[PDB]
């Protein structure tokens, strides 16, 4: 029984994406579905929720004749169609199934509306042994081979500390380390 | 309509933490809770009122009546630290789901940790790209709540400090980092640069230079 999002990433305002969740493990078509989100620091936001056999659709109010929620029972995939995206939207969204209680939770994807362009990651090694990764946009860096990311003039910068590799959705970068 | 919470419960390890979640008659409501803790996903820690799902430990309990409902962690451990959600679903209306705001629960009084720093100058590769990035960088502290004073020869900077608020690790206790963005000039012109933490009223001192 799992729940994965994916479809998450850049946008403009005004712009448009869709969100896909792929469920596995349980009977797809036998359970309501909703989708959550949570802005940066903030609390959890019901957004949309189809319903099983019957598929009634709900919305909030700060969504609605713009977001549309649907299914795949076929391909046991929930779609959340987002248009006409706004500041107010960015956020991190989270799938999960159930009614009444929602039991079942995704690690989520985000959603970045913003106006700056996208941008990869730049290494720099560092020695005193550390990393450091600058210059990417959005904040979705991981680090292989931990510290969070810091917001400088519109982007972002991350330090590692122990080859040094990182994960980015512009393009995964390598460095050398002494 | 509305589920407030109170924003902030801290309590030490071993004792009782009580989240509320007041609403208009809410004891005729069936309410459920969600346990958060920071990176992960949700997790369903009370359906129905008192009820646990398959998992969660008995010393998570709640209860509902008249227009508070409670949720009660006995023996709090250090992992319990999240924020905690109040929910009830309502059905014949057109926003079933209504969320509390939220309740970050925070547990005092865990073990003591000086923060280990470390500080990076800038890197012969990032001097060669017309940048100066100053790395400091604080690990393994608690509680996680520090401030930094950035210190030129002997002097305070507020001009190019970019700091981050801590974050808990998985052994529970914090790491931040802080930036120190100066021209490569600013940097070969004064004598040091120090990045002096100060953790519960205690200085962890560490000083860097171009020569």
């Amino acid at each position: 029984v799992q729940l994965v999002e994916s479809g998450g990433g850049l946008v403009k305002p005004g712009g448009s994406l869709r969100l896909s969740c792929a469920a596995s493990g349980f009977t797809f078509r036998s359970y309501s579905m909703n989708w959550v989100r949570q802005a940066p620091g903030k609390g959890l936001e019901w957004v949309s929720s189809i319903i099983s056999s019957s598929s009634y659709i709900y919305y909030a109010d700060s969504v609605k004749g713009r977001f549309t929620i649907s299914r795949d029972n076929a391909k046991n995939s929930l779609y959340l169609q987002m248009n006409s995206l706004r500041a107010e939207d960015t956020a991190l969204y989270y799938c999960a199934r159930d009614q009444n209680a929602m039991d079942v939770w995704g690690q989520g994807t985000t959603v970045t509306v913003s106006s700056d362009s996208a941008s990869a990651p730049t290494l720099f090694p560092l020695v005193s042994v550390g990393c450091l990764a600058q210059d990417f946009l959005p904040d979705s860096i991981t680090f292989s081979w931990g510290f969070p990311s810091v917001l400088r003039g519109g982007k972002y910068a991350a330090t590692s500390q122990v080859v040094c590799k990182v994960q980015h959705p512009n393009g995964n970068k390598e460095k050398n380390v002494p | 309509y509305e589920l407030t919470q109170p924003p902030s419960v801290s309590v030490a390890p071993g004792k009782t933490a009580r989240i509320t979640c007041a609403g208009n008659n809410i004891g005729s409501k069936s309410v459920h809770w969600y346990q958060q803790k920071p990176g992960q996903a949700p997790v369903l820690v009370i359906y129905y009122d008192s009820d646990r799902p398959s998992g969660i430990p008995e010393r998570f309990s709640g209860s509902n009546s008249g227009n508070t409902a409670t949720l009660t962690i006995s023996r709090v451990e250090a992992g319990d630290e999240a924020d905690y959600y109040c929910q009830v679903w309502d059905s014949g209306s057109d926003h079933p789901w209504v969320f509390g705001g939220g309740t970050k629960l925070t547990v005092l009084r865990q073990p003591k940790a000086a923060p280990s720093v470390t500080l990076f100058p800038p890197s012969s590769e990032e001097l060669q790209a017309n940048k100066a990035t100053l790395v400091c960088l604080i690990s393994d502290f608690y509680p996680g709540a520090v401030t930094v004073a950035w210190k030129a020869d002997s002097s305070p900077v507020k001009a190019g400090v970019e700091t981050t608020t801590p974050s808990k690790q998985s052994n529970n206790k914090y790491a931040a980092s802080s930036y120190l963005s100066l021209t490569p000039e600013q940097w070969k012109s004064h004598r040091s640069y120090s990045c002096q933490v100060t953790h519960e009223g205690s200085t962890v001192e560490k000083t860097v230079a171009p020569t």
